[PDB]
């Protein structure tokens, strides 16, 4: 497995 | 002057009576919809075209732009009458100051939506802005010049919905990559800015961006002491990571990473909570790319912030856990749990957001996979009991998420 990319708008 | 006294000087066939007329309506604007109403907008934008008369040219280009700068009904108006492609003849106008006017006018009016923004792209705005930014010597243009020709070209890349047309971005990129070499505050700034927006999107337009060699001078922007550098830089970095694991990999081979420790623990919030997560999407990368970030020492940084930042910092951090301890290896998970990160993940374990604990249970149960790779899955349970972890993780077998739920359960049956 690998981890989760997380756009900008993602984390906010 | 009143309203009527200009309407009549502006539409006399006396050039000197039209400029007179021309200054003293710019000097009330410095009623709008009076002046909109006495049909005047036309006149200005008639008079932009007077090559022959530079005075009216920069007393229309004024008048124009203060009633731009308004209502978005008054921008229409100064649009719908036609002042953007009258705006763009005079980007070569011989007249600098002229040109000047024409540019920050853009600016304003590409800035205010992406309806405007593509209009002023489809009327051909670019190419002579980027003909002026074609100079040999930056120079040689005026701060104030050059500051709004780089405002401009950030507008033209801002907003989504739709995004900028292709082609516009493509023939804008070199030369931002050129100002990003600038030292002025403020050129630098508009220009991160700019890339930050550019790579607000899809992978393809994060190729865009990253082909164009635009890596290695971020990073090192991303080392500057402005505050309004090091903001857009570090906006544009993280944006980057966020895509394939080899656009990651050219912001590592950059030397990304060195600059961390120092973003990690700036005292400015904003700065933190974005460097940190910038982090997590680079633990969201391959096990090669996890272990630069252990090389580099980021580690204990990153036990630190999850540890003594505020509550939406911790969650990015615990966000950059969880993907560590996804892709990891046995080794380098070893190495997180010596770093002393049972106890500050185990607190946040008490926290009301849904998220970060399914984002917390989701590294323990990881670290647990671990932990039995070793055999030593007893000491791992001792561990996260004499940290206060267990009574918390059977409290959230009584939450009322089902994702959360069902995990606590499962360790709770598993390794208790």
């Amino acid at each position: 497995s690998q981890g989760t990319k997380r756009s900008y708008e993602q984390m906010e | 002057w009143s309203v009527e006294d200009i309407v009549k000087g502006i539409n006399s066939n006396n050039l000197e009576s039209q400029l007179q007329a021309t200054q003293a309506a710019r000097k009330l604007l410095s009623p709008i919809d009076n002046i909109i109403r006495a049909g005047l907008i036309p006149k200005f934008v008639s008079f932009l075209g007077k090559t022959d008369c530079s005075p009216i040219q920069f007393e229309s280009a004024w008048a124009l732009t203060n009633i731009a700068s308004g209502t978005s009904e008054q921008t229409k108006a100064v649009v719908d009458g036609g002042a953007i492609p009258a705006f763009i003849s005079l980007l070569a106008s011989p007249h600098a100051h002229i040109s000047e006017q024409a540019v920050w006018a853009l600016g304003n009016i590409a800035g205010d939506g992406s309806a405007f923004r593509d209009l002023v792209i489809k009327h051909g705005a670019i190419d002579p802005l980027l003909a002026l930014l074609a100079v040999p010597d930056l120079s040689t243009l005026a701060c104030g010049y050059l500051r709004n020709l780089t405002w401009t070209l950030s507008n033209l890349c801002r907003n989504k919905n739709p995004a900028p047309p292709l082609d516009a971005v493509e023939q804008i990129l070199p030369t931002l990559v050129r100002l990003l070499h600038h030292n002025d505050p403020e050129v630098l700034a508009d220009s991160c800015w700019a890339i930050s927006y550019l790579t607000d999107g899809p992978n393809e337009r994060i190729e865009m961006v990253v082909k164009k060699g635009v890596v290695p001078q971020l990073v090192k922007l991303l080392g500057a002491t402005e505050l309004p550098i090091v903001t857009p830089a570090l906006r544009a970095i993280g944006n980057i990571v966020t895509g394939t694991d080899e656009q990651t990999q050219k912001v590592i081979d950059a030397g990304a990473l060195a600059v961390f420790p120092s973003l990690l623990t700036n005292p400015k919030t904003n700065i933190q909570k974005e460097a940190t997560w910038t982090m997590s999407n680079i633990t969201a990368g391959r096990q090669d790319q996890i272990q630069q970030v252990v090389n580099h020492g980021l580690v204990p940084f990153l036990v630190g912030v999850l540890s003594k930042a505020d509550f939406k910092t911790q969650k990015e951090a615990a966000w950059a856990i969880t993907n560590y301890t996804s892709g990891g290896t046995v080794e380098q998970i070893v190495y997180l749990v010596h770093c002393g990160i049972i106890e500050p993940l185990m607190n946040l374990l008490s926290a009301k957001d849904t998220k970060i604990i399914q984002v917390i249970l989701d590294a323990i149960s990881n670290i647990f996979q671990a932990a039995e790779k070793l055999g030593e899955t007893e000491k791992l349970s001792i561990m996260i009991e004499e940290c206060g972890g267990l009574d918390k993780i059977e409290a959230l077998q009584r939450h009322e998420n089902e994702s959360v739920y069902k995990a606590s359960l499962n360790l709770i049956e598993k390794y208790f």
